[PDB]
RNA sequence: ACAAUGGCGCAGUGCGUCGUAGUCCGGAAGUC
RNA sequence: UGCCCGGUGCCGGAAGGUUAAUUGAUGGGGUUAGCGCAAGCGAAGCUCUUGAUCGAAGCCCCGGUAAACGGCGGAACAUUGAGCCUUGAUGUGUAGGAUAGGUGGGAGGCUUUGAAGUGUGGACGCCAGUCUGCAUGGAGCCGACCUUGAAAUACCACCCUUUAAUGUUUGAUG
RNA sequence: CGCGGGGUGGAGCAGCCUGGUAGCUCGUCGGGCUCAUAACCCGAAGGUCGUCGGUUCAAAUCCGGCCCCCGCAACCA
């Protein structure tokens, strides 16, 4: 609803004129952003992935995909074809949807958070982050979570440095409020 | 002691009612030598069923004395290096002391929020025959009925 | 062990059978399938199992 | 004829477990009053279920007398959800109300100008023939005053509320109105209460032209009960008469076989451990290794399942009050159920619940589950307190799951209560061995569909158990084990039963559903309870009433 | 139910007590051991082979037969309606709208046939199931309600008679009087015998007869060798 | 110490609270 | 001149288990008077097949045996089942206490006493009722019953079952 | 060289043909009963199942590969 807006107009220029490109294809747009959840939680217990299923269907609209090993592990069991966690990609609408919420209110919510973080990147451009509490989200409480979780995120974007997924980072607004 | 033994020493009567059977009840049923949180709880637990079944106060212990009152009991008895488990008739004098005694330990085993309570359904119990008291001696009867073969 | 042999007769046609295998060690269920019947001429269900 | 059902050879073949029914040659005779017995996996309900037809995937002949009526009364019944009414009328009279309605619109047609007399005179005379055949009908007051006798609920109830015992005794006042001639049926002992066993004893006694059941209790099996069919290795052994010390005979019987086919192994195995030392080999070495070893010398499966026992999860901790109920009142239309009821339950309890199949007993369950709620009265229960409830009603989502899976939901590992432990090795511990668990829930003994039962609803923790009917599926095997597993169990427990051993072993309390808005609760052993129940008695023989006759007889 | 009594002994042991005989000798006998109680009427009792718990033989049922039936061969229709519209002409012995058989328990006994219709059968007589202790109401049993009430009737007047199985294969019959001559006796028993083999047995194995044993209002009866094709009565 | 013959507050006692819980217990352990 | 009866041999016992010849019951099949244009159904008699019933020794089992082979570590009659009658007795799956199997006959009695009542002995917990011995009594109970039910029970055939007694027939043992 | 059995806590053994729980006796340890020591009572500890890897989802078990101890045979000349 939001981001969406500010990310087209003021920081896609604000980009382009410190790399000093002339196409405005060469600015990054974010491509994506992932929401697993793999904490084990159908090692031990089928439905209690289930929960965590629909525990992440509920900040994104939608069911989630349930994730899968890839081969066999002997020291935790488990074997190729094996549920194990629980995935959501978020492209376009959701993608924005999710981007907003967070930054705005989660990312204030975070332990002892108050200032930057953008040193996390793959080579390509691309920014990773975890999440230990996930109460943190505008629509997820303790009032409303049977017990708590964890989960981690993967940002995507169409970045080629890290001076670029750098500089996107930055020229977001973290409010510090509620 | 086997030369000095000797019976019960004097009882201090009952506040309400006056029965020196109502004395000793209390007495028993005391905790840490306190008479009063004891008398306090038993007045609270005959009121509870004289009220609920609807009886006279007395017949709400006097009925209750009658059933879970003794007629036999079970004394393992070593004879020598050998041991048999033998019938006696329980002493008259000890015969309703005992009954008086398992009313208290009966509602202190069987399960209620309070004592006055746990005591106010065992009071029940008694006179019906089915009661946590009444199992005692429904207990001591088999156990001296097999046994009767030795003595 | 040996994937048993059923024989699975025809109820619109043949009063015969097919013959064929399948595991009873996974399906207690009675078998059934469209396979062709001479006498009719046409495809049809056939039914019947061990 | 002397044969009013006759067996020439007959068996089944199941190769994951062994060969559960052999060679069966049996003659059934008029008059006679056969007990059919056996442990799980003896094929005791498998041999009736051929008898009946239901199962004829089988070698050699299993044949019926041709002019007998045969009737076959099943553990859970094919009534539908549908009306008592409606259901009661169904399978027995439909026959013969069809018939009597068209014979009703042939005397509507006799006066109607256009219909043909001679073809209405014909079909009257089919219709006529057709009543005759079938005699009996639905009737104007008959069967309805007869199942009000036999005190069975409202004839506008639903079949789907009916617990056990009503639906059966209601399936079998039906099936004996449609085929009498010969029974055939499935433990018919089980979940039927005091007067409809007093009853099922005096009918069953009476009979013609014959009676063939299963049963797992001792009172059965003195007064029915002419002749006993033993099935244990898949043959049959008819011995006639008896009483309880054939069961103790029988128990001796096997202890003393397998024990002497354990010593022949053994005297077989010290010969063939020489024999490499300087033998030619010659035929021992063929017909012992070889042959006898695995198929011959494998006897004693029956035996070992005694020894694979039974499991019910211990209690989470858990405090002093578990169960508090003031008060409580509760109807269903215009029937009392429970009435001003009040009873506290302590730590370590366990409760025995008797009385008459429909008394209100799991509606009490549902109470403290929150499926129902108090008309009047209360329910608290304590706050950490956490429910594990066994129905009548023990229908599942498929019959060709495995053992395992339905038991474990897909787990490998599975909290158990509070505590975390391997699936494979839980589901073992209520008599599953990898060859068992691997079966499905369509091929198994009612006996394992128990077990397989109680397996999974423990699963959630034993803190405190709702059981209805536990003995209702079981064999003898199972039934002892259940026990032994009962009797090291800590409790916080109300339980329900009929069984006498079983009533002894599950009080340290009684609630027993008397009348309507009448349940007593008493606090002690169930010998506790007799004590009081024949001091109340002696005072009931001097009081002039007809009442206390049942008590001192028949 | 009460069984042989002491009245049934003495009368038995004065002349006769289970035997077959030739036709001629029985209903001399019958005729004789006759006390009274009241002018002596015959009724046999049938007992042959039924294949009738699955109505493949035609064994309850009735049929006119050549001589007038009973004593005095009396009729009472239950009917009502259209039916009896067109028996205007030829005439029901008695109409009972609904009702008409209540007699029984004030001492009163009364009809050889009562003739039923489609619309009377709902109402009166759909119950056949009991009718206790006698099976005189009328019934789905014997069957065959009425198409028009006219030709009914003249069946009955002319000499019809209702007849059932009991429940194990003795089909009780009125003959007639002992007053009715060999003749006209012979008859009615050859006619009942033709009846049953128009309706066969198709597997009760053959037999028609079995054991034919004979009655009187009041005596005590006595059992036939063969009734129908042998000859006479008297 | 593990507790309502009690705990806390305004030996015993008067009120009021907590209602059987590892709690307003005890000072984690501990259910005598 | 000791220890071993688990093995192999044997002896003593058969309650149960398995079991021959014998016996030939039931089911199934063939034929076809006959039913039907009719498909197809099929009696009787004759056969083709299966093998209820009985049934032992052996064998499993139970008890012994090593101066057995060997081994000695790490024609009558008594009793008693069963097939037919014959002669009785309950006939209760819903009310109705129950003796309401079910149909026909059928509204008044000999059953020379059959009253019935009062009481005795047995039978049914349907012990109201009747069944069924014997004393008083040489005399009519009982049918709107009393009562419910759609139906009510006088009184004669008589139906089969649970079962009893006589006549038996038969199979067993002794 | 040729055949095969058994290696399970400190000792001596079960489990093993049915792969998902390592069970028993004695000793040991801690607590009691003795003035002290045996016995006795209560409670607990100690095991890569001789190993190495394999099929399997998973081996004390089923299958192989090494290190051991004990048996059988070594004969017609």
């Amino acid at each position: 609803a939001k981001l969406h807006d500010y990310y087209k107009d003021e920081v896609v220029k604000k980009l382009m004129t410190e790399f000093n490109y002339n196409s405005v294809m060469q600015v990054p747009r974010v491509e994506k952003i992932t929401l697993n959840m793999g904490v084990g939680e159908a090692i031990a217990d089928k439905k209690l992935l289930d929960n965590a299923a629909a525990d992440l269907a509920a900040i994104s609209g939608q069911k989630p995909l349930i994730t899968k090993a890839r081969k066999s592990v002997a020291g935790f069991k488990i074997r190729q074809g094996y549920p194990i966690g629980c995935k959501v990609t978020l492209r376009g609408e959701r993608m924005w949807e999710f981007f907003e919420r967070l930054i705005t209110i989660a990312v204030p919510r975070i332990r002892d958070f108050r200032g930057l973080s953008a040193k996390s990147f793959d080579g390509r451009g691309n920014y990773s982050m975890g999440v230990r509490e996930q109460i943190i989200f505008p629509e997820i409480d303790y009032d409303k979570v049977d017990r708590v979780r964890g989960l981690d995120i993967t940002i995507t974007t169409t970045a080629k440095s890290d001076e670029e997924g750098r500089a996107l980072l930055a020229a977001f607004d973290f409010p510090f409020r509620k | 002691p086997r030369r000095r033994v000797i019976g019960q020493r004097k009882i201090l009567p009952d506040p309400k009612f006056g029965s020196e059977l109502l004395a000793k009840f209390v007495n028993i049923l005391m905790v840490d030598g306190k008479k009063s949180t004891a008398e306090s709880i038993v007045y609270s637990a005959l009121e509870t069923l004289a009220q609920r079944s609807g009886k006279s106060e007395l017949e709400a212990f006097e009925v209750a004395l009658e059933n879970v009152r003794p007629t036999v009991e079970v004394k393992s008895r070593r004879v020598g290096g050998s041991t048999y488990q033998v019938p006696v008739e329980v002493r008259p004098v000890r015969r309703n002391a005992l009954a008086m005694r398992w009313i208290v330990e009966a509602a202190r085993k069987r399960g209620d929020k309070s004592m006055a309570l746990r005591l106010a359904n065992e009071l029940s119990d008694a006179a019906e025959n089915k009661g946590t008291a009444v199992k005692k001696r429904e207990d001591v009867h088999r156990m001296a009925e097999a046994n009767k073969a030795f003595a | 062990g040996i994937r048993e042999k059923i024989k699975l007769v025809s109820s619109a046609g043949t009063g015969h059978f097919y013959t064929t295998t399948k595991n009873k060690r996974t399906k207690p269920e009675k078998l059934e399938l469209k396979k062709f019947d001479p006498v009719v001429r046409q495809h049809v269900i056939y039914k019947e199992a061990k | 004829a002397q044969f009013v059902y006759t067996m020439h050879r007959v068996g089944k073949v199941v190769p994951p477990k062994r060969h559960i029914l052999k060679n069966i040659s049996l003659s059934f005779f008029p008059g006679a009053k056969i007990g059919v017995l056996g442990l799980n996996g003896a094929g005791k309900s498998t041999l009736l279920r051929i008898m009946a037809g239901i199962d004829k995937d089988i070698e050699g002949e299993a044949r019926p007398q041709p002019d007998i009526k045969i009737g076959y009364l099943p553990q859970e019944p094919q009534l539908n959800p549908e009306h008592t009414v409606r259901e009661s009328i169904e399978e027995a009279v439909s026959e013969v109300v069809n018939a009597l309605k068209r014979l009703d619109e042939v005397y509507a047609l006799y006066a109607d100008p256009d219909a043909d007399f001679d073809k209405l005179a014909a079909e009257q005379g089919r219709l006529e023939e057709i009543i005759q055949a079938h005699d009996g009908h639905n009737l104007n007051v008959q069967l309805e005053r007869a199942a009000d006798a036999l005190r069975l609920p409202d004839w506008d109830a639903k079949i789907a509320n009916l617990s056990g015992g009503e639906r059966r005794r209601v399936a079998l006042c039906r099936l004996l109105l449609e085929k009498p001639d010969m029974l055939l049926l499935d433990e018919p002992t089980n979940h039927l209460d005091a007067e409809s066993v007093a009853w099922l004893e005096r009918f069953l006694h009476d009979f013609e032209g014959t009676v063939v059941a299963i049963t797992h209790d001792r009172y059965f099996l003195d007064n029915v009960a002419g002749w006993i069919l033993e099935l244990d290795r898949g043959e049959g052994i008819p011995w006639e008469g008896n009483y309880s010390s054939w069961l103790e005979q029988k128990d001796q019987r096997l202890a003393q076989e397998a024990s002497q086919e354990a010593a022949r192994r053994k005297s077989i195995e010290k010969e063939l451990e020489w024999v490499r030392q300087g033998t030619k080999g010659r035929q021992s070495k063929g017909k012992a290794r070889l042959a006898r070893f695995e198929e011959l010398n494998s006897t004693e499966y029956q035996k070992r399942n005694e020894t694979n026992e039974l499991f019910i999860p211990p209690g989470p901790r858990l405090g002093d009050k578990v169960l508090e109920v003031s008060n409580l009142r509760k109807s269903y239309g215009d029937r009392l159920l429970i009435d001003d009821l009040s009873f506290s339950i302590p730590k370590g309890a366990i409760v025995g619940i008797i009385g008459p199949n429909g008394a209100g007993k799991s509606t009490l369950f549902r109470m403290i589950s929150g499926q129902e709620q108090p008309d009047s009265g209360t329910i608290t229960l304590g706050e950490t307190v956490k429910l594990a409830s066994v129905d009548q009603f023990r229908d599942s989502m498929d019959n060709s799951k495995t053992v395992w899976e339905e038991v474990s939901g897909g787990l490998d590992i599975m909290k158990i209560g509070n505590t975390e432990m391997p699936s494979r090795a839980y589901v073992g511990r209520f008599n599953f061995k990898g060859v068992d668990q691997g079966k499905r829930v369509g091929e198994l003994s009612g006996g394992e569909r128990g077990r397989l039962h109680l397996a999974k609803l423990l699963q959630v923790g034993g803190n405190m158990l709702l059981l209805d009917e536990p003995t209702n599926d079981l064999d003898i095997e199972t039934l002892r084990a259940l026990e032994n597993a009962l009797l090291e169990f800590p409790g916080c427990a109300m339980v329900i039963s009929h069984d006498r051993w079983f009533l002894d072993r599950i009080a340290t309390h009684i609630l027993d559903y008397q009348d309507e808005g009448k349940v007593e609760f008493f606090e002690g052993n169930f010998t506790e309870y007799e004590e009081y129940k024949k001091r109340t008695l002696g005072a009931d023989a001097l009081e002039p009433k007809r009442i206390k006759y049942k008590r001192i007889a028949k | 139910m009460a069984k042989l009594t002491k009245r049934m002994r003495v009368i038995r042991e004065k002349v006769d007590a289970t035997k077959q005989y030739d036709i001629n000798e029985a209903i001399a006998l019958l005729k004789e051991l006759a006390t009274a109680k009241f002018v002596e009427s015959v009724d046999v009792a049938v007992n042959l082979g039924i294949d009738a718990r699955k109505s493949d033989q035609n064994v309850r049922g009735a049929t006119v037969l050549p001589h007038g039936t009973g004593r005095s061969v009396r009729v009472a229709v239950f009917t009502q309606g259209a039916n009896a519209e067109a028996a205007k002409a030829a005439g029901a012995e008695l109409v009972g709208m609904e009702d008409l058989a209540d007699q029984i328990k004030k001492g009163e006994m009364n009809f050889d046939v009562v003739i039923a219709s489609p619309d009377a059968m709902r109402v009166v007589g759909q119950l056949g199931q009991v009718l206790g202790p006698r099976g005189l109401m009328p019934n789905p049993k014997v069957g065959t309600v009425t198409p028009n009430v006219a030709e009914a009737v003249k069946n009955a007047k002319a000499g019809q008679v209702r007849y059932r199985n009991d429940k194990n294969g003795i089909i009780h019959t009125t003959i007639g009087k002992v007053d009715f001559d060999a003749d006209k006796l012979k008859e009615n028993l050859e006619a009942l015998l033709v009846a049953l083999k128009k309706a066969k047995p198709t597997q009760a194995k053959g037999v028609y007869i079995k054991k034919v044993s004979i009655s009187t209002t009041m005596g005590a009866g006595v059992a036939v060798d063969q009734a129908g094709l042998s000859a006479s009565v008297n």
